[PDB]
RNA sequence: AGCGGCGAGCGAACGGGGAGCAGCCCAGAGCCUGAAUCAGUGUGUGUGUUAGUGGAAGCGUCUGGAAAGGCGCGCGAUACAGGGUGACAGCCCCGUACACAAAAAUGCACAUGCUGUGAGCUCGAUGAGUAGGGCGGGACACGUGGUAUCCUGUCUGAAUAUGGGGGGACCAUCCUCCAAGGCUAAAUACUCCUGACUGACCGAUAGUGAACCAGUACCGUGAGGGAAAGGCGAAAAGAACCCCGGCGAGGGGAGUGAAAAAGAACCUGAAACCGUGUACGUACAAGCAGUGGGAGCACGCUUAGGCGUGUGACUGCGUACCUUUUGUAUAAUGGGUCAGCGACUUAUAUUCUGUAGCAAGGUUAACCGAAUAGGGGAGCCGAAGGGAAACCGAGUCUUAACUGG
C-alpha cells in the first residue's frame, strides 16, 4: 500500500 | 483473324475486335487482381478490449501506489489484453465494370493468339471416362499443362480429366482470366470459339 | 497476418553492438547505452575529420618554424620569401624536408632569404 | 503473359502514409499533428461549421424561401431526348416508357438544347419558343 | 452511414451554376426605420459567399 | 420533405425493383349429406437418420541411422481430398471417387382406414359505454405548433347501411374503404448443441481465461476476481555392471542410440547476468569515458616488404538520450538492464489527385443464376440555367422598364 510518512499530514504539508 | 485448325487443317474466321486488339496490361492486371480478391474468404476475428474476458475493476488506485496508472486489465498494452485494432470479418471482393471485364478477356485472348498458346480443334471428346485414355490422347497431341474449353459440357471428358491436376476442362460460359493466363496451353473447340465470340460481341 | 519481430530485432541490436565493440562496460554490453555511444562516435568522427586537417596543418607550421629558426629566419619571413620567389611547395612537404633532408631545407631557406633581400 | 509477368500502370498504386515509424520517414513521433492541442488529441477536433464560439455563418445569415412539390414533380426535356424517344409521337407516357423521365413526373417541358433532325409530334407538353421554332423547322407539329 | 446535411445551412444557402453559393443579406429583419433606404435597397438582393467562407459552406453541405 | 434552445441532432412517406405468396370463420335460420379442409391413432411406398462392407496400381540401385529423396524403368486414375509410416509416398497402411448395406427405433413426403370436425345453396344479420368530444399524457421522422392520424388515466357520449370512417387545421364536392370479434403457411431473426468442409485466421507473452485434470490453484465473509504451466527419441532401446560418496544428492567410466555438443532440470538454446584461461594495458593519476593522432608489446603473415588482428602509454578536441520549452550538461521529466508484446485501423458516405475502361453518355443495387460469367437500367450522376415561387428557358430575376446590374 502506502508509506506512513506519505499518509502523514505534518510532514506532507511541510511547505504550504 | 483467321485461326488454323490442326485436326481438320482448315481455317475459321474470328472478329477483329475480339481476337486482334493490343494487350492492355493495366486492365488485364486490374481484372486478375480483382479475381484473386474476390476469391478471398476473409473469415477471421480478434478480440478487442470490449470483448476480452475480464472485469472492469481498476487494477489499483489512481494515485499513491507508485506504479504507472492503469484503468483496465484488458488494456491492449498489457499481456493477455485485447488487440488495439482487432480485425473483423470483412468483404474483400472488388467491382469490375462489365466493359472492363470484357476488355480484359479480349486482350487475354488476343495475347494468347499472338504468343500461339491457343490451339483450335474441330472436335475433342473421349469414348469412355478413362483418365488413362485421356492422358494417352493428350500425350499424342503433345500437351501437358492444358485448359480445354468445350462448347457442350461432356460428362465423359469431365470425369476423365477430373484427376489430372495439370489438365482442366471447362465449359464455354465459365472461362476466367486467372485460368486463361495461368494454364500453359488452351484448347478451343469450334463451338467454344463461336460461343466465346458471341458472348464477347 | 501476424508478424513476429524477433529475428529483425535481434539483427538490428546486434548490428549496433558490433559497432560498439570495445567500449567501457555497459557501452559495449547494454543496447541502449551502446546506441547512445555509437551515434556520439559518429558525430565525433565527422567533427574530427575536420579537426584532423586543422591539427596536421598546425604540426607542419610548428616544424617549419623550428627548422627555419635553426637556419636563422622566422617562419613568417621564410614563407614571405617563398611566396615572393614563387615556390609552391606546400607545408606538408616543407615539414617533411625539414625533418629528413636538412641540406635541401638549407637551400630553401637560402632561396627565401635571397628573395627577401 | 503469366501470373508473374503482369504489373500495374505507372503511378496508379501510390502507397499510403504510415504515421509514426521513425525519424527518417518524415512522419515519425507526432505523425503530422503538430504539438499538443485538441487537434492532436485522439478523436479530437471540432464539428462542421464551428468557428471557435463566434456565431457561425449558417446561423448569422437569414433563411429564405420555401420548397415547391410542383417543382419536385416537373422535369425538362432536351431535343436530343425528343429524338431518342421511340414511336415518333411524344407524350408523357411515351417518355416514361422510353425512360427519358421517371415515373412520378407529371409536367414536362421541351427546351432548346441539342438538335432535332427527325420529324416528331409533340402533344401535351409545354414547349419553349426556341424549341418550337426548331421542331417546326425540322418539320414537326405541336399539339396543345 | 451517409453524411448528414447541416439543415440550417441547407435552409440558408442555395447553390449556383458554377459551384458557388448564394445567400440572403443580413440586417434586414427589424430596426428598419432608423436604417437608411440606400442601405436597405442594397441589402435586398441575394449575394454570393466569399472565398473565406466557401470551404465552411461546402463542408456543411455535402449533397448540394 | 419535414421536425428541431429551427441548435446539437432526429429523419419519413408516396412511388418503384425483388424474395415469398393464401385465404377464411363466428356474431343465424332453412334443403341436404356429411361431402372440401384440418388434428390424433394405425397401415403401405420412397427418401433418409442412428452400426457398417468392398474399394485400383512399384521394383532395382546410390547417399543415408532410416528412403517416402537422387537416378533408371513400369502401372492405376469416376480414386493426385487428407492423415500416418525411421527424411518429401498416387502404387506400405488408414483412407478418397464409386458401388452397396438395416433385425430394431425414428423424421419427412405421399396413399389409405377409424375417431373429432364440418362443406354447397337460399334468406337474414353486420361487434355500444364503442366512434367522437373536454382535461392530462404517450406513439407517429412530426419537441403543441396552423396539427391530421393512432393509444388511453379521468369525465361524458352518438349514428347505427336511408348509416359511418379516411383523404395532414377546417368547410363543401368527389373518391375509396366498412372500426368497436377472431384464426392463418412462406419469404425473416438467432446458435447452448450435432456432422462435414473451408481460411492471403493464431501458433504457447499469440489463439478461448483455459493446447497441460482450468473456472483448477490461489484471493475475498460474500457477490465476485482469477493465474502459471506445451515439445527426449524413430522406437524407452529411460543408462545392467564398476569407482568416489552418508546403503545419499551429485558425478566419472561402461552401455543403448545417428546424436547424451538429445539423460528425463531432456529439439534448437539468443541477450542481460556470473565465471575460468590467454594477449595487451593499468598503482603521481582528475571529469558523458569517445573521437583524431599515436609509440610499444603479443600473435598471424602469403611480394621479406610492410600489412592484418588484439591492446592503447602519451596526446588535440569533447558537459548522455528522450520530452517539453524563448531557452537544458542541466541540480526539469522518463528509463536498473535484457528478451517478448505495445500506439493512425476498419466499415459506409462525400470531395480532390493519379491511373484504367467507356464516352453525351457512364454504371448498376437488391435479386435470379450451381455459376467471380450472364440477366436485372429499379435507380443514381451528367448533358441547362435563372427565381422565394408560380413560371420562363440560353436565358432568367429585379423593376412600371432598364442605358443597367
Ligand atoms: N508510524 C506509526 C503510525 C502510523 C500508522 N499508520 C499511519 C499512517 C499515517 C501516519 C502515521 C501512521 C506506525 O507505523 O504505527
Ligand atoms: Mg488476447
Ligand atoms: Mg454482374
Ligand atoms: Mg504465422
Ligand atoms: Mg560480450
Ligand atoms: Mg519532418
Ligand atoms: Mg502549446
Ligand atoms: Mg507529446
Ligand atoms: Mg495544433
Ligand atoms: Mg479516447
Ligand atoms: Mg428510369
Ligand atoms: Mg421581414
Ligand atoms: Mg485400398
Ligand atoms: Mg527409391
Ligand atoms: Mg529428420
Ligand atoms: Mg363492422
Ligand atoms: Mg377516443
Ligand atoms: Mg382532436
Ligand atoms: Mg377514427
Ligand atoms: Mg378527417
Ligand atoms: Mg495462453
Ligand atoms: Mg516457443
Ligand atoms: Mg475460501
Ligand atoms: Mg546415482
Ligand atoms: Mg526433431
Ligand atoms: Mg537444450
Ligand atoms: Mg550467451
Ligand atoms: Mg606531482
Ligand atoms: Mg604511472
Ligand atoms: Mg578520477
Ligand atoms: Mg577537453
Ligand atoms: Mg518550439
Ligand atoms: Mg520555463
Ligand atoms: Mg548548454
Ligand atoms: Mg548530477
Ligand atoms: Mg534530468
Ligand atoms: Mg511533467
Ligand atoms: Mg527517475
Ligand atoms: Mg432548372
Amino acid at each position: 500500500t502506502s508509506k506512513w510518512f506519505n499518509i502523514d499530514n505534518k510532514i506532507v504539508d511541510h511547505r504550504p | 483473324m483467321e485461326l488454323v485448325l490442326k485436326d481438320a487443317q482448315s481455317a475459321l474466321t474470328v472478329s477483329e475486335t475480339t481476337f486482334g486488339r493490343d494487350f492492355n496490361e493495366a486492365l488485364v492486371h486490374q481484372v486478375v487482381v480483382a479475381y484473386a480478391a474476390g476469391a478471398r474468404q476473409g473469415t477471421r476475428a480478434q478480440k478487442t478490449r470490449a470483448e476480452v474476458t475480464g472485469s472492469g475493476k481498476k487494477p489499483w488506485r489512481q494515485k499513491g501506489t507508485g506504479r504507472a496508472r492503469s484503468g483496465s486489465i484488458k488494456s491492449p498494452i498489457w499481456r493477455s489484453g485485447g488487440v488495439t485494432f482487432a480485425a473483423r470479418p470483412q468483404d474483400h471482393s472488388q467491382k469490375v465494370n462489365k466493359k472492363m471485364y470484357r476488355g480484359a478477356l479480349k486482350s487475354i485472348l488476343s495475347e494468347l493468339v499472338r504468343q500461339d498458346r491457343l490451339i483450335v480443334v474441330e472436335k475433342f471428346s473421349v469414348e469412355a471416362p478413362k483418365t488413362k485414355l485421356l492422358a494417352q490422347k493428350l500425350k499424342d497431341m503433345a500437351l501437358e499443362d492444358v485448359l480445354i474449353i468445350t462448347g457442350e459440357l461432356d460428362e465423359n471428358l469431365f470425369l476423365a480429366a477430373r484427376n489430372l491436376h495439370k489438365v482442366d476442362v471447362r465449359d464455354a460460359t465459365g472461362i476466367d482470366p486467372v485460368s486463361l493466363i495461368a494454364f500453359d496451353k488452351v484448347v478451343m473447340t469450334a463451338d467454344a470459339v463461336k460461343q466465346v465470340e458471341e458472348m464477347l460481341a | 497476418a501476424r508478424v513476429k519481430r524477433g529475428v529483425i530485432a535481434r539483427a538490428r541490436h546486434k548490428k549496433i553492438l558490433k559497432q560498439a565493440k570495445g567500449y567501457y562496460g555497459a557501452r559495449s554490453r547494454v543496447y541502449r547505452v551502446a546506441f547512445q555511444a555509437v551515434i556520439k562516435a559518429g558525430q565525433y568522427a565527422y567533427r574530427d575529420r575536420r579537426q584532423r586537417k586543422r591539427q596536421f596543418r598546425q604540426l607542419w607550421i610548428a616544424r617549419i618554424n623550428a627548422a627555419a629558426r635553426q637556419n636563422g629566419i622566422s617562419y613568417s619571413k621564410f614563407i614571405n620569401g617563398l611566396k615572393k620567389a614563387s615556390v609552391e611547395i606546400d607545408r606538408k612537404i616543407l615539414a617533411d624536408i625539414a625533418v629528413f633532408d636538412k641540406v635541401a631545407f638549407t637551400a630553401l631557406v637560402e632561396k627565401a632569404k635571397a628573395a627577401l633581400a | 503473359m503469366r501470373l508473374n509477368t503482369l504489373s500495374p500502370a505507372e503511378g496508379s498504386k501510390k502507397a499510403g502514409k504510415r504515421l509514426g515509424r521513425g525519424i527518417g520517414s518524415g512522419l515519425g513521433k507526432t505523425g503530422g499533428r503538430g504539438h499538443k492541442g485538441q487537434k492532436s488529441r485522439s478523436g479530437g477536433g471540432v464539428r462542421r461549421g464551428f468557428e471557435g464560439g463566434q456565431m457561425p455563418l449558417y446561423r448569422r445569415l437569414p433563411k429564405f424561401g420555401f420548397t415547391s412539390r410542383k417543382a419536385a414533380i416537373t422535369a425538362e426535356i432536351r431535343l436530343s431526348d425528343l429524338a431518342k424517344v421511340e414511336g415518333g409521337v411524344v407524350d408523357l407516357n411515351t417518355l416514361k416508357a422510353a425512360n427519358i423521365i421517371g415515373i412520378q413526373i407529371e409536367f414536362a417541358k421541351v427546351i432548346l438544347a441539342g438538335e432535332v433532325t427527325t420529324p416528331v409530334t409533340v402533344r401535351g407538353l409545354r414547349v419553349t419558343k426556341g424549341a418550337r421554332a426548331a421542331i417546326e423547322a425540322a418539320g414537326g407539329k405541336i399539339e396543345e | 452511414p451517409k453524411i448528414k446535411t447541416v439543415r440550417g445551412a441547407a435552409k440558408r444557402f442555395k447553390k449556383t451554376g458554377k459551384g458557388g453559393f448564394k445567400h440572403k443579406h443580413a440586417n434586414l429583419r427589424h430596426i428598419l426605420t432608423k436604417k437608411a433606404t440606400k442601405r436597405k435597397r442594397h441589402l435586398r438582393p441575394k449575394a454570393m459567399v466569399s472565398k473565406g467562407d466557401l470551404g465552411l459552406v461546402i463542408a456543411c453541405l455535402p449533397y448540394a
